[PDB]
Parts: C-alpha cells; sequence; structure tokens
C-alpha cells in the first residue's frame, strides 16, 4: 500500500491536479489496455499510478503527449 | 395609530409577546381571525 | 398612582370598561355589566377553585 | 467525552465565576472614610475594621441592598 | 449537459404545452379494481401507463407495440417511469391569482399596478369593483368603487366605461397596462420631482418595471388561467397492508380544486344567482391558494385528520422540505455503521473493518472479481457463493480490500477531520477498530459510540480518499497548525512513567554505551526505567543543507529517556526527550518532529510513540487505590479556623455591624480562602511527599502517587478534580449563580452525607442540562458561517497587490499575550521588510514566512510586519493563493481550488464547540521592566514642577527596551502627572507616571496669569465653596440648572502675561484661553498665576464577555447600546444648542466643508474639549467602538483588525486557539457590499447598494478607459445578511425563505449560472471548489469557445 502521497505532490504541485492526473493514468491501466511503467507490487491501479507519479514518469504533460503519440499511430 | 408604537416596540426589544400584542390591538377588533392575520403580519 | 391612572371613577364605569374588554363591540349597560361581573368569578356555574 | 464529562466543565465555570464575582464584591484595600457617603455619620471603628475600605454606614448599606434586591 | 437554470413565469400556453392532457374529473382510481378511473387525477391516458410497456385494457402488452397509443383506452404503451414526469393541467373556468404574487409582501401584483394590497384583495373577493379604463368620463385607471357606486355609475355612465370585479378585473388591469408608458411616467416623476423617500419607493417600482421588461414576463401571467397538476408518481396513492391506501395530501388539494372548478362550470352554465356564483369563485380561489401555499392567506385547510394539509409550497420550503432534507443531504448506499472499539495495534492509515461488514459493502467488487477469476461462472453463481460464504470468498475479499480506502465518519462532523479515509483491515468481529491517535480528530471515545463507513467507488473518488481524505495526510488541524495526532491519555502516561527519574533506583549511576544497552539492562531486570545514568547518545542535526551532521556525547539522562531515544527519528535533538515528558511536551515533540522532518517521519513517529507509550504504561502497572487520595491532615484545623471566622462574622452580624448581604459575601470569601488553603495543603502533601535515601539520610522528589502522576503527566486530571477527591469540594452553586454558603467540606474519599450531596446535585444537573443543549445545537455557528462564507475558493496564485495588514504582537497589559511568530507565521508579506537600521533587504515581498523567516524575524526583533490578508486581495470572485498564505493542515501553501470558505467556517465553529454555551461576564503606574519611553500623539509640557504633563488628548505611552521589540503598551490620559516623560529610558522599580481619576487636568500651553474672560457667574459657572482649603471656587458647569441667558456661553480662562496681553497658543494665533465644559473644578481666581501647565481645572472622579454568543454577536455585526461616537471629520469642534439629547457638535475642517456638524446625546460624559483640532478617525466620547463606525472611518483594515481582535479575545479567554486567516475570511465575506456615493460615469443608481466586486470590476475597467469611475463606499453586513444576498437563487432558496426567493426570481427572470458550491451539489454536478475546479475551468473555457 501507500501511506502518504507527499512525494507525488511535489512532482505535480497541486494536490487536486495530482488526483485528477493519477485517476486518468490508473483508468488508462484499468480500462484499459495500457501497462504500468513500474514493477507492480500486487497493488491496485490507484497506488500504481501514484507510485509512477512519484518517480516523475507520469504527469499531465507526459500523459497528454502519450495521448498525442497514439492519436498519431492510430492512423 | 397605536400599532405603530407596538411595531417600534417589538423592533426595540427584538421580539413581541402575546401580552403586548393583546394590549396594543385596536380595541374593537372583535375578529380573532384578523387578530391572527395581523399577528401573522407583524411576524 | 394606579388610581391616578384609573380613567374610571365609579363602579358602573368600571363594569362597562370590563365589559368593553371582555366582549367588545356590544353596547354595554347597567344590567349586562353587573351580570357579567357577578358571573365572572362569583358564580359556581362557571368558576371553580377546586 | 461523555455527557457527564463536559457537564463538569460547565458547572466548574459556573461556580468559579460565581465565587469570583462574590469575592470581588468584598473590599480588601484601605481608604478610611470615618463617615458614611450617604448619611454622613462616622462609620464606626468596628464596622470599618471588619471591612477595610467600607464606604457606607450599616443602615445606608441595608437600604441600598434592599433597593438593588428589587433590581430597580 | 446543461448550462445555467433559467427561470420565469409560465405562459398559459407554456403550461398547456407542458401538460399531456386536461384533468376533468376528481377520480383517483376504481374501488374494486384499482386501476386509474379516467381522465382523472390518476390517468393512464395522460400520465403514461401504470405498468411497464402495457396498455391499460391489456390489448397491447408486448414490447413490439412500444410507443403505440392503444385504440381502446388511448394509453400510450411505454415505461412506467413516464408516469413520473408527465404533467397535467386543470383548466380554471375563472381566473385565479397566484398567491405567491399576491401575498409576497410586497405584493408583486399590487406593487406592479401601484394599487395597495387591501384594494387588490377587496376587488379580488368581489367586495368592490375596479374600473378598467372607464372611458372619457369621470374616473382613474385603478379607481376602486363600492357596489352601489358602480350601480349608480351604470345609470349615469352606461357604457364607454368598464369596471370589473374579481381576479378577472386584475387580469384585465395587468393586461391593458403598458409597461414602457408607465415607466416613462415614472421617469418624469423621478427626475422632474424631488421628494426623497417618495422617490426611493418610486425608483424601486421603476426598477421592478424595468426588470419585468428585461425579462420576458408579461404582467397578466400572475393570474392562473391554467393550472398544471403534478405527475402522479410524485403525489402517489399507494396500497398498504390491509387494502387501506396511502396518499399524499396533494391529491386532496387537487381534488378540492377540481370539484370546485367543475361546480363553477356547472353554475356558470345554469345562469345561477350571481351571489352563489360569487361564492363559488371565491371558494375556488381559496382552494387554488391552499393548493399553491396553504396557510398563507387564511387558516390551513384542514386537514381531513385535523392537521394542516401540505401543499406544493410546503413540499419545497420548510426545514422538512425538499430543498433541504433530500437535496443537500440524502441517504447513501455502500455504507455501514458499527460500534467502534480501539485496537491499538493498527498503523495510522488503517482501521479494522469487520469481515461481515465488509462482505456487504464490496458485494459488487466481489461479484466482479469472482466472475473475473473464473471461480464462479456468472454473476448468479458468484452471488450464491458469497451468499453461502465459500472458502475462496475471503481471498477474493482480501484482494478487493487491499488498496481500497473507506470513509469513516462520526455523527456530528463538526470539522472536516470528522470524515477521514482509512485503509481497511479485515478484522474478526462486528466492531470497527479505530486507531487511538485519530480519536482526538473524531472527538470520539469508546463508551459505545458508533461510526458510519462508506466505500469510495469510482477511481477518481478512491484516489481522493488516498490523496486528500486519508488519515496520514491529515495530522494537522486546519484551525491551527498544531498536530492533532497528540497522544492522549494512556500514551502520555506511559511516556511520563518512562521518561522520569528517581533519586535512587536499581542501577543508578552506571555509564551506558547507547540506548540499546539501556533497553537490554531494563529488560534483563538490572536497572529501573528511571535510574539516573550516563549514556553515550549520538544525535544528528540537519541545519546543514539537508545533510545531518552527527554528534555523539555522554548525556546524563535516565534509562527511560535512553530507551525512548531509540524511537525518535534522526534529525531531532536530545533535549526533546531529556525531560519528564508530560502531555504538552509530548505533543511539542511531535510538532518539532514535523517542523524539522516533514510529514512521513512524523507519521511514523506518531504510531511509534503510541506503541511505546502503551507498552510502558502497561509495564508500569499504574493502578489507582483508595489510599492514593492522601487527604492532608492540616485540613481539619483549616476548616476549624474557617468555621471560627464564620462564627465571628455571625456574631458581628447579630451585633449590628454588617448587613445581611455583607455577611453572605464575607462568609463566601472566608470559605473560598479556606478551600484554596486546603487544596494547596493537599497538593503540597501530594506532589513532593516521596522521601527517599541517596547514599545516606533522605531526599524528596516528585511524587509517584498514581493519582498525582495522572494529574501531572497531563493524561487525566487537574488540581480541581484531585482537590475534590482529596481536599474539600468547596462551595456549591445553585443553577442561577446563587452560591450556597454551606460549603461541602468533604471529598469523595471520605463520605458525603445527605445534605451536602443534595446541595451538589443542583450545579450537577444544571451542568448536565446545559450540555444537553450544547450537544443539540451543536454546529449552528459553522452552519451560519458556511452560509455566508461558502463559495470562496482560492482561484488565483497571485493578484499582485501591495495592500495588507500591519500585523504585530498583541502586546497588551504587560508582556505580550501572542507574539509575532504566532500571527505572522504562514502569511506572505505585503512589502519588503528591512531591519530597524534597515541593514539589508531582509525579507522580500512575496516570501512565505515559514519557520525560518520567523527565526530571522525574532533574531532581529522585528516588531511590525506587513502581511497580505484575504480581505484586501484584488482577485475577482475569489482569493489569490498568496493573499491567503500557508494552508493548514497540508502546510505548504494553499493551492488554487481550496474551498477556504467552508474551512474557515468549520475552523471557527469546531473550536467554538469548546466554548461556553452561555455568555458570561467577568495612582502610579507599576511599570515592569527596563526600557525607553515611547510617545504617540506627542504634545507634552514640562511644568514648573519639572515633571511632565500630556497637553495632548490620546497620548499613548510604551515601554520599549533596547530589543527593537515593544515590551509594554499603555494608554495615558489627558495630562497625567508623568514622573517620566518623553523618550526617557529607565528601568524597573521606577513608575512612569502618577495620576488621579479625581484629577483630569486642563493644563495650558504657556505659564501666566489666568484672567477670567467670558465668565459671569449665575449663567454658566457654579459657586463651589472651599470649605476644604479656605478659598472660593467657580467650577465650570453647563446649562443644566443655570438659566438660558448665558447658558451656551463657556467660562473662558484667559492665560495671559503679567502685562495683560493675550498670550497665544504656540502654534495657532488663537490665544491661550480655554472654554471649559463641566466636571473640571476651578480653584483659581481672576488675575492669578499658573506655571507651565499648572493645575488650572481639575476633573474629579475590564469586564469581558466570553460565551459563544459573544462570537455569534461579534460576527453578526450589530450595534452596541453604549456606542462610542467617533470623529467623523478632522478640524476643530464647536458646541451649540444643548439640553435636547442632541447637542450640536460642529466640525469645521481645515480646508473642507467647514459647517459640518453632528448631534451629541448629552446624557453622555463628553470627554473632549472644544478647542482641540478633531482628527478624522478618532474617538470623542469613550465607550465601546462600533464596527460600522470604524469601517466608515479608518478603513477596511480597521474593521478587520477590530473583529479579529475581539473574536480572538473571546477565543483566547478559554485557551481555545484558532488562526486569524479564518476570521479574516469570514470578514471578507462580511464586508462584501459596496455603496454608490457618486453615480459618476458608472451605471448604477444614485444611492444603490451593489456588490462591491461588481463596482470594483466596472470602475476598474473604466479607469483603464478615460472616464471617471464611481466613488464607492464600503458597507459592512452581518453574516445572516451577507448570506441573504447571494447571486444564485438555487442556494438562496436552499437556506432562506424559499417563497420570497422564488417569487423574486420568477418576476426578475433570473438565470442561475451554477457557479457555487451550494448550487452544484443540489444539481448533482461537481462543486467548482476542489478536485472539480479544473473541470469547471475547462467548462468555462468550452463555453465562449
Ligand atoms: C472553566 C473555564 C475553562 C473551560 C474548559 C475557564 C476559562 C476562563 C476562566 C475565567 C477567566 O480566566 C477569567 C476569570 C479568572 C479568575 O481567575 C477566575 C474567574 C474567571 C471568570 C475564570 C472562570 C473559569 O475558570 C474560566 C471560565
Ligand atoms: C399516528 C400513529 C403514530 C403511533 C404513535 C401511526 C404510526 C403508523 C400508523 C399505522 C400504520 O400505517 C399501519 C396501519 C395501516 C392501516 O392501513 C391504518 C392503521 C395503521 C395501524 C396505521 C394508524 C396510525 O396512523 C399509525 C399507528
Ligand atoms: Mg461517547
Ligand atoms: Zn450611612
Ligand atoms: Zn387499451
Ligand atoms: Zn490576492
Amino acid at each position: 500500500a501507500r501511506v502518504t502521497v507527499q512525494d507525488a505532490v511535489e512532482k505535480i504541485g497541486n494536490r487536486f491536479d495530482l488526483v485528477l492526473v493519477a485517476a486518468r493514468r490508473a483508468r488508462q491501466m484499468q480500462v484499459g489496455g495500457k501497462d504500468p511503467l513500474v514493477p507492480e507490487e500486487n497493488d491496485k491501479t490507484t497506488v500504481i499510478a501514484l507510485r509512477e507519479i512519484e518517480e516523475g514518469l507520469i504527469n499531465n504533460q507526459i500523459l497528454d503527449v502519450r495521448e498525442r503519440q497514439e492519436q498519431q499511430e492510430q492512423e | 395609530s397605536q400599532l405603530k408604537l407596538l411595531v417600534t416596540r417589538g423592533k426595540e426589544q427584538g421580539y413581541l409577546t402575546y401580552a403586548e400584542v393583546n394590549d396594543h390591538l385596536p380595541e374593537d377588533i372583535v375578529d380573532s381571525d384578523q387578530i391572527e392575520d395581523i399577528i401573522q403580519m407583524i411576524n | 398612582e394606579t388610581l391616578r391612572v384609573d380613567p374610571t371613577n365609579d363602579r358602573l364605569s368600571a363594569l362597562v370598561e370590563i365589559y368593553r374588554m371582555m366582549r367588545p363591540g356590544e353596547p354595554p349597560t347597567r344590567e349586562a355589566a353587573e351580570s357579567l361581573f357577578e358571573n365572572l368569578f362569583f358564580s359556581e356555574d362557571r368558576y371553580d377553585l377546586s | 467525552s461523555d455527557e457527564a464529562d463536559e457537564a463538569y466543565s460547565v458547572t466548574e465555570q459556573l461556580t468559579m465565576t460565581g465565587i469570583n464575582r462574590i469575592r470581588q464584591k468584598i473590599n480588601a484595600h484601605g481608604i478610611p472614610v470615618y463617615l458614611c457617603e450617604a448619611c454622613g455619620n462616622p462609620i464606626p471603628e468596628a464596622r470599618r475594621k471588619i471591612f477595610p475600605g467600607v464606604t457606607l454606614c450599616v443602615e445606608c448599606q441595608a437600604y441600598q441592598e434592599r433597593q438593588r434586591k428589587h433590581y430597580a | 449537459e446543461f448550462d445555467a437554470i433559467k427561470i420565469a413565469l409560465a405562459s398559459p400556453d407554456m403550461i398547456r404545452s407542458w401538460s399531456f392532457g386536461e384533468v376533468k374529473k376528481p377520480e383517483t382510481i376504481n374501488y374494486r379494481t384499482f386501476k386509474p378511473e379516467r381522465d382523472g387525477l390518476f390517468c393512464a391516458r395522460i400520465f403514461g401507463p401504470v405498468k411497464d410497456y402495457e396498455c391499460l385494457c391489456g390489448k397491447y402488452k408486448r414490447l413490439k407495440h412500444r410507443g403505440v397509443i392503444c385504440e381502446k383506452c388511448g394509453v400510450e404503451v411505454t415505461q412506467t417511469k413516464v408516469r413520473r414526469e408527465r404533467m397535467g393541467h386543470i383548466e380554471l373556468a375563472s381566473p385565479t391569482a397566484h398567491i405567491w404574487f399576491l401575498k409576497s409582501l410586497p405584493s408583486r401584483i399590487g406593487l406592479l399596478l401601484d394599487m395597495p394590497l387591501r384594494d387588490i384583495e377587496r376587488v379580488l373577493y368581489f367586495e368592490s369593483y375596479v374600473v378598467i379604463e372607464g372611458g372619457m368620463t369621470n374616473l382613474e385607471r385603478q379607481q376602486i368603487l363600492t357596489e352601489e357606486q358602480y350601480l349608480d355609475a351604470l345609470e349615469e355612465f352606461g357604457d364607454e366605461f368598464d369596471a370589473k370585479m374579481g381576479a378577472e378585473a386584475i387580469q384585465a388591469l395587468l393586461k391593458s397596462m403598458d409597461l414602457e408608458q408607465e415607466c416613462e411616467q415614472l421617469r418624469e416623476e423621478l427626475n422632474e420631482t424631488n421628494s426623497e423617500t417618495k422617490r426611493k419607493k418610486l425608483t424601486k417600482r421603476i426598477k421592478l418595471l424595468e426588470a419585468f421588461v428585461q425579462s420576458g414576463n408579461k404582467p397578466e401571467w400572475m393570474i392562473l388561467t391554467v393550472l398544471p397538476v403534478l405527475p402522479p408518481d410524485l403525489r402517489p396513492l399507494v396500497p398498504l397492508d390491509g387494502g387501506r391506501f396511502a396518499t399524499s395530501d396533494l391529491n386532496d388539494l387537487y381534488r378540492r380544486v377540481i370539484n370546485r372548478n367543475n361546480r363553477l362550470k356547472r353554475l356558470l352554465d345554469l345562469a345561477a344567482p350571481d351571489i352563489i356564483v360569487r361564492n363559488e369563485k371565491r371558494m375556488l380561489q381559496e382552494a387554488v391558494d391552499a393548493l399553491l401555499d396553504n396557510g398563507r392567506r387564511g387558516r390551513a385547510i384542514t386537514g381531513s385528520n385535523k392537521r394542516p394539509l401540505k401543499s406544493l409550497a410546503d413540499m419545497i420550503k420548510g426545514k422538512q422540505g425538499r430543498f433541504r432534507q433530500n437535496l443537500l443531504g440524502k441517504r447513501v448506499d455502500y455504507s455501514g455503521r458499527s460500534v467502534i472499539t480501539v485496537g491499538p495495534y493498527l498503523r495510522l492509515h488503517q482501521c479494522g473493518l469487520p469481515k461481515k461488514m465488509a462482505l456487504e459493502l464490496f458485494k459488487p467488487f466481489i461479484y466482479g472479481k469472482l466472475e473475473l477469476r473464473g471461480l464462479a461462472t456468472t454473476i448468479k453463481a458468484a452471488k450464491k457463493m458469497v451468499e453461502r460464504e465459500e472458502a475462496v470468498v475471503w481471498d477474493i475479499l482480501d484482494e478487493v480490500i487491499r488498496e481500497h480506502p473507506v470513509l469513516l465518519n462520526r455523527a456530528p462532523t463538526l470539522h472536516r477531520l470528522g470524515i477521514q479515509a482509512f485503509e481497511p483491515v479485515l478484522i474478526e468481529g462486528k466492531a470497527i477498530q479505530l486507531h487511538p491517535l485519530v480519536c482526538a480528530a473524531y472527538n470520539a471515545d469508546f463508551d459505545g459510540d458508533q461510526m458510519a463507513v462508506h466505500v469510495p467507488l469510482t477511481l477518481e473518488a478512491q484516489l481522493e480518499a488516498r490523496a486528500l481524505m486519508m488519515s496520514t495526510n491529515n495530522i494537522l488541524s486546519p484551525a491551527n497548525g498544531e498536530p492533532i495526532i497528540v497522544p492522549s491519555q494512556d500514551v502520555v502516561l506511559g511516556l511520563y512513567y518512562m521518561t522520569r527519574d528517581c533519586v535512587n533506583a536499581k542501577g543508578e549511576g552506571m555509564v551506558l554505551t547507547g540506548p540499546k544497552e539501556a533497553e537490554r539492562l531494563y529488560r534483563s531486570g538490572l536497572a529501573s526505567l528511571h535510574a539516573r545514568v550516563k549514556v553515550r547518545i549520538t544525535e544528528y542535526e540537519k541545519d546543514a543543507n539537508g545533510e545531518l551532521v552527527a554528534k555523539t556525547s555522554l548525556k546524563d539522562t535516565t534509562v527511560g529517556r535512553a530507551i525512548l531515544w531509540m524511537i525518535v527519528p534522526k534529525g531531532l535533538p536530545y533535549s526533546i526527550v531529556n525531560q519528564a515528558l508530560g502531555k504538552k511536551a509530548i505533543s511539542k515533540m511531535l510538532n518539532t518532529c514535523y517542523r524539522i522532518l516533514g510529514l512521513k517521519p512524523t507519521v511514523i513517529f506518531a504510531d511509534q510513540i503510541m506503541y511505546t507509550g502503551f507498552a510502558y504504561a502497561a509495564r508500569s502497572g499504574a493502578s489507582v487505590g483508595i489510599d492514593d487520595m492522601v487527604i492532608p491532615e492540616k485540613k481539619h484545623e483549616i476548616i476549624s479556623e474557617a468555621e471560627a471566622e464564620v462564627a465571628e462574622i455571625q456574631e458581628q452580624f447579630q451585633s449590628g455591624l454588617v448587613t445581611a448581604g455583607e455577611r453572605y459575601n464575607k462568609v463566601i470569601d472566608i470559605w473560598a480562602a479556606a478551600n484554596d488553603r486546603v487544596s494547596k495543603a493537599m497538593m503540597d502533601n501530594l506532589q513532593t511527599e516521596t522521601v527517599i535515601n541517596r547514599d545516606g539520610q533522605e531526599e524528596k522528589q516528585v511524587s509517584f502517587n498514581s493519582i498525582y502522576m495522572m494529574a501531572d503527566s497531563g493524561a487525566r486530571g487537574s488540581a480541581a478534580q484531585i482537590r475534590q477527591l482529596a481536599g474539600m469540594r468547596g462551595l456549591m452553586a445553585k443553577p442561577d449563580g446563587s452560591i450556597i454558603e454551606t460549603p461541602i467540606t468533604a471529598n469523595f474519599r471520605e463520605g458525603l452525607n445527605v445534605l451536602q450531596y443534595f446541595i451538589s446535585t443542583h450545579g450537577a444537573r444544571k451542568g448536565l442540562a446545559d450540555t444537553a443543549l450544547k450537544t443539540a445545537n451543536s454546529g449552528y455557528l459553522t452552519r451560519r458561517l458556511v452560509d455566508v462564507a461558502q463559495d470562496l475558493v482560492v482561484t488565483e496564485d497571485d493578484c499582485g497587490t501591495h495592500e495588507g495588514i500591519m500585523m504585530t504582537p498583541v502586546i497588551e497589559g504587560g508582556d505580550v499575550k501572542e507574539p509575532l511568530r504566532d500571527r505572522v507565521l504562514g502569511r506572505v508579506t505585503a512589502e519588503d521588510v528591512l531591519k530597524p537600521g534597515t541593514a539589508d533587504i531582509l525579507v522580500p515581498r512575496n516570501t512565505l514566512l515559514h519557520e525560518q523567516w520567523c527565526d530571522l524575524l525574532e533574531e532581529n526583533s522585528v516588531d511590525a510586519v506587513k502581511v497580505r490578508s484575504v480581505v484586501s486581495c484584488d482577485t475577482d470572485f475569489g482569493v489569490c493563493a498568496h493573499c491567503y498564505g500557508r494552508d493548514l493542515a497540508r502546510g505548504h501553501i494553499i493551492n488554487k481550488g481550496e474551498a477556504i470558505g467552508v474551512i474557515a467556517a468549520q475552523s471557527i465553529g469546531e473550536p467554538g464547540t469548546q466554548l461556553t454555551m452561555r455568555t458570561f461576564h467577568i495612582s502610579s503606574i507599576q511599570v515592569k521592566n527596563k526600557g525607553s519611553i515611547k510617545l504617540s500623539n506627542v504634545k507634552s509640557v514640562v511644568n514648573s514642577s519639572g515633571k511632565l504633563v500630556i497637553t495632548s488628548r490620546n497620548t499613548e505611552l510604551k515601554l520599549i527596551d533596547e530589543f527593537g521589540r515593544t515590551k509594554e503598551s499603555y494608554k495615558v490620559p489627558y495630562g497625567a502627572v508623568l514622573a517620566k516623560g518623553d523618550g526617557e529610558q529607565v528601568a524597573g522599580g521606577e513608575t512612569v507616571a502618577n495620576w488621579d481619576p479625581h484629577t483630569m487636568p486642563v493644563i495650558t500651553e504657556v505659564s501666566g496669569f489666568v484672567r477670567f474672560t467670558d465668565m459671569i457667574d449665575g449663567q454658566t459657572i457654579t459657586r463651589q465653596t472651599d470649605e476644604l482649603t479656605g478659598l472660593s471656587s467657580l467650577v465650570v458647569l453647563d446649562s443644566a440648572e443655570r438659566t438660558a441667558g448665558g447658558k451656551d456661553l463657556r467660562p473662558a480662562l484667559k492665560i495671559v502675561d503679567a502685562q495683560g496681553n493675550d498670550v497665544l497658543i504656540p502654534g495657532t494665533d488663537m490665544p491661550a484661553q480655554y472654554f471649559l465644559p463641566g466636571k473640571a473644578i476651578v480653584q483659581l481666581e481672576d488675575g492669578v498665576q499658573i506655571s507651565s501647565g499648572d493645575t488650572l481645572a481639575r476633573i474629579p472622579q475590564k469586564d469581558i464577555t466570553g460565551g459563544l454568543p459573544r462570537v455569534a454577536d461579534l460576527f453578526e455585526a450589530r450595534r452596541p447600546k453604549e456606542p462610542a461616537i467617533l470623529a467623523e471629520i478632522s478640524g476643530i469642534v464647536s458646541f451649540g444648542k444643548e439640553t435636547k439629547g442632541k447637542r450640536r457638535l460642529v466640525i469645521t475642517p481645515v480646508d473642507g466643508s467647514d459647517p459640518y456638524e453632528e448631534m451629541i446625546p448629552k446624557w453622555r460624559q463628553l470627554n473632549v474639549f472644544e478647542g482641540e483640532r478633531v482628527e478624522r478617525g478618532d474617538v470623542i466620547s469613550d465607550g465601546p467602538e462600533a464596527p460600522h463606525d470604524i469601517l466608515r472611518l479608518r478603513g477596511v483594515h480597521a474593521v478587520t483588525r477590530y473583529i479579529v481582535n475581539e473574536v480572538q479575545d473571546v477565543y483566547r479567554l478559554q485557551g481555545v486557539k484558532i488562526n486569524d486567516k479564518h476570521i479574516e475570511v469570514i470578514v471578507r465575506q462580511m464586508l462584501r457590499k459596496a455603496t454608490i456615493v457618486n453615480a459618476g460615469s458608472s451605471d448604477f443608481l444614485e444611492g444603490e447598494q451593489v456588490e462591491y466586486s461588481r463596482v470594483k470590476i466596472a470602475n476598474r475597467e473604466l479607469e483603464a478607459n478615460g472616464k471617471v469611475g464611481a466613488t464607492y463606499s464600503r458597507d459592512l453586513l452581518g453574516i445572516t445578511k451577507a448570506s441573504l444576498a447571494t447571486e444564485s437563487f438555487i442556494s438562496a432558496a436552499s437556506f432562506q425563505e424559499t417563497t420570497r426567493v422564488l417569487t423574486e426570481a420568477a418576476v426578475a427572470g433570473k438565470r442561475d449560472e451554477l457557479r457555487g458550491l451550494k448550487e452544484n451539489v443540489i444539481v448533482g454536478r461537481l462543486i467548482p471548489a476542489g478536485t472539480g475546479y479544473a473541470y469547471h475551468q475547462d467548462r468555462m473555457r468550452r463555453r465562449a469557445a
């Protein structure tokens, strides 16, 4: 589990931007199709997306550019 | 009229009790219904 | 002081002001006023200090 | 906590402020008058010795006490 | 989906377009076969089918006939949900006024036509007639006639005149009336005429007309020509057990309207006798008004079972209505409830959730996970498996539960820490195990309390329990940064027993090589928990740039403090654990752990502290016995002395030396002194009584009394409660404050006989009953402050202003009560603050003053810091992120989207629960320390005597040492005889000034002869004979008893030279004479000298409220009854006509409107002279200041400082702490209203009260233009009137009188753009405050693309 989200806050600043960015990524993984960027420790999607935000490899700009890349290659 | 002093009295005190309302009414107001309606006005 | 503010002076005016208080509108009189007072608290028909 | 456990603080404030106002009613300092401020008579040595700084004779005090008893 | 909620009247064509069919018969259903009768109040032809996809007869039942309208009974085959949205309409054969628009007070019908209310209701019930454009003959438009007047009118004026009666006449009146024509006539009457209040009401009517034109409403829609009936499934008639149906009263009311309407149709088509027809129309009108709002015109009808039938208006309004009780708070699925127990083994983020309570809350997730893992073929097999509790369901449930938080919520959620998210732990039992540390947050003990559990279902909702509402993220209270993870009662006593010392215990004085060896010594049984000892401990310090420099040394500590040191995280010092560790010290240790090491180390420290406290409290075996209440043996002789003094007083009363009340007071004083004596004796016997031997004779230390340990550690107890157990119970009190004189001289250890116990039950039951209300009316202040201050949200990172508050310590009386580090901590400064010699650019403008900058501030001893406040923020419809500062709890800086308004209300209202529910009342300066003199309003003269005297009025003197900080503040009177004067740095043991309340001096400017000019006795002065000194005195008096000949004339004392010339006042050419009002005895003579401010005229001769009512009144912004009038304008003062209750007080400005004057209530003790130049924003008579006064005079910061200081006074009186950000937010909502002084280029009315933000933006964008803005004047309202004015009528109908709000909205045709927290919640959308704030911003960007 994850006791504190203090580290994930600094990566994104706002505590509400963090929730909205992590719910987005965790729903990408949940429904669906996308995979975690981090070795999942038998976690749920919520703490997985939080832990990925902790490591700086998930955020609004990264998720949006990942949107754009697949929007391109969907064609 | 006298009810004017009653309204300003209630505004001074911040309330109005049934005693003062029974006092300050128009004396020949024999109608309990308009009594109820005038207290409902002042309230 | 309460006499100096008493607008009444004699008994029958007392009764008539009590009458105008109790059942307003009705023109009061000697007989009806004395009857109202003597049947307010002083008649076993109506009052009862048990 | 329980209803008997804040009720204590209520009662405590109550008796505390009561005793406070009452023992403030007493006078401990000294400004020896030697004569009442209502009837002019000399406040005797005994009464002025019980309460230092007493400001009224016995009977003027009783009168004012009664008057304030009616809250007027 | 949908943008704002539009509102207006309803055209009869619009009401006919809503309906799906007329309602002609008053039939609900058949009595044998309960199918809808017709064409009645329940109809399948109008209101859809009564069964799903099924015609009424039965001819059409398959889904294939979907949508068909059956040929036989015309029942459209469709869903039975359709029976819950279709509306009907009753066609009133006669019109019928809308009671909302005839009793709205003002009557909208009435005030539109400008026909007074009784005239309207006299034409309504056919009492009279009203002409309607009665031709070119005699009459007015709205001229009401009596019956016979109209009869004689029809004779002499036959036609070319039409006067109607009843609601038909009002309909014709509103219809014929043209709004723009009358609006023009109102323009002419408003600008061609000047009669102020008449034009106020005139312009109100004018605004109403312009609103009725701006909207699409037509005035003739206020008369119901067509009545729509609610869909049946909202007013249902349901079969109960036994065949006895159950109906909502709306069926009764619709039936009574429909019968009367049909009877009116009947009578109209009979040519009936028109008096009967009048009665039918009147009864139908009364029925429609009972239907629309019962009990609004007459008496509620009736009901059938002797109780007032509720109507549609009752369905909306009322505490038990629809806007409130299922619209704002509703029942909720996925939720449970259970008795909470403790379970101290939990980590701070998790809570035990019963297996049985968890298998019901997660049944959807469990069904999904079963069907997913293939353990069950389908949802039905899954349901069966869960229903029989198969062996695998507990593994499936442990997997569902793992990262899934649940919301735990106690009943009175006073503050937001009452709904906290925990991670569940599937526990065996039926009771939630709640972590001990959280119970201070919940305010919850385990005497049977219960809690509700909810499951945050969706992804975005179950990352908010993880990121916002989780138990570990919330360790700081939002009302003040202090951590609310305080260990409470077993933990502080475990830690007190651990970290203490004994004079000689096992293994005293043996050097230990670290905490590990201390623990191994204790566990081995070779050294006690408190044995003084030396241990080599290595502590770290991260004052380096993130690096922890270590340091090891032989501390002289005990084995307890040693063992406790292993628990502390890295970067804390050893002095944090090397005291005896009470409760205060125990939570200060946590506050330092936070303020050094952030959140995660503190979160681990919390449960480590808790586990080790419980462990060593259990190790201690700290029980309590009846021998632990050692009564002092000096109690008996103290009580004998007290009874002796009381007998002395009784004899002195029987002797005639004291009144009865005086004997009562002296007896109570004796018994109170005796009680304090006995309590001090018992405490002196308790605290130190432990006497031990160290290498010989003896020694006392802090006692190990179990009860004393509880009292001293801070776990439980005080001196008062231990005193009642050991000393005496002192004097009881009757409920009304009447202190009983017979004192309970016993404690509970020894007995209490019958009389003392019965005496004590009085105050006992008073306290109990008082907390029976304070629980019932629990959160009324938070409710009232979440109404006024709800929709504030931090919506901008910076407004970029330069305005703030000059925050300083509250240095009142002696030493400060609240330093600068308390009140400037967490707020961003308004301006760069330099050192006193300025020395540098110390603190930049927009730096958040956290702990480091407060260190910087009170190294340099900075005394005043300007810090940005939220009441000055230049944001629009919100508050900048910087004009709010640092946010507590989370403790970094408020991020835009914080709902700071709800938080401010909850932080003023949860602490307020700890306050008293009742409102209760309560020569030479003894200056304290060494320091320098500080003058405010420096105008002093040194007399010939050498000492100083204040020739100014409000000279304030401060003792300010060499620190730069102010250390003492004092208000000096008008010219006290100051032993020390100006700037004179002195030390303690030296009084700063002598004075006398029998001495208010009228000291002059220069020295000289005091001649008497403008003085003739018998008209203004009084003959005070000097029987005391042997002279004559002419004392200054007013016109109270002297006649009016020279009554206004003032007795002038001419201060002149020895030659006779008028010595001027140095500074102004008006000579040094004084006009004296009364209360100043004059002991001079005419032609007599005085020194440089000698004694010319000498004037002979702290209660604070504290109840929560003293906060509801502080915020409600009312007017005191002794209102200290202030100085409205600068310049000089004149006194005029007297003896009226308003004596003229003229204020002649320097260069302004010189004839300015006001009134003075001459019962008051006027405390300012007439020659002194009045300063604007200054007091004249002395008494309580009014808030509106300060707001108009000194500025918004003046009113905010006053309100903040008063609320902080009442909060610090009870020791309850709350930050000032919250009260500044409540104030910022309080003074939200501007007023238009000058219309200017602006486009508001002349004296119109407008939203200050509106005028702000308008005149600001004009200031960007070339046109002059409007000169506003800021108002100041009470919370229950600052909430009354709200933009959105949804929220306003929520917390106000609903009928008034909806009537105003209907006439005005307001459009409610849902942009408030309280409106969106009602319409089911995201509140535009927190997580949904970005969504609402994206919505605002989509709109106006
Ligand atoms: Mg409880
Ligand atoms: Zn006397
Ligand atoms: Zn059919
Ligand atoms: Zn701002």
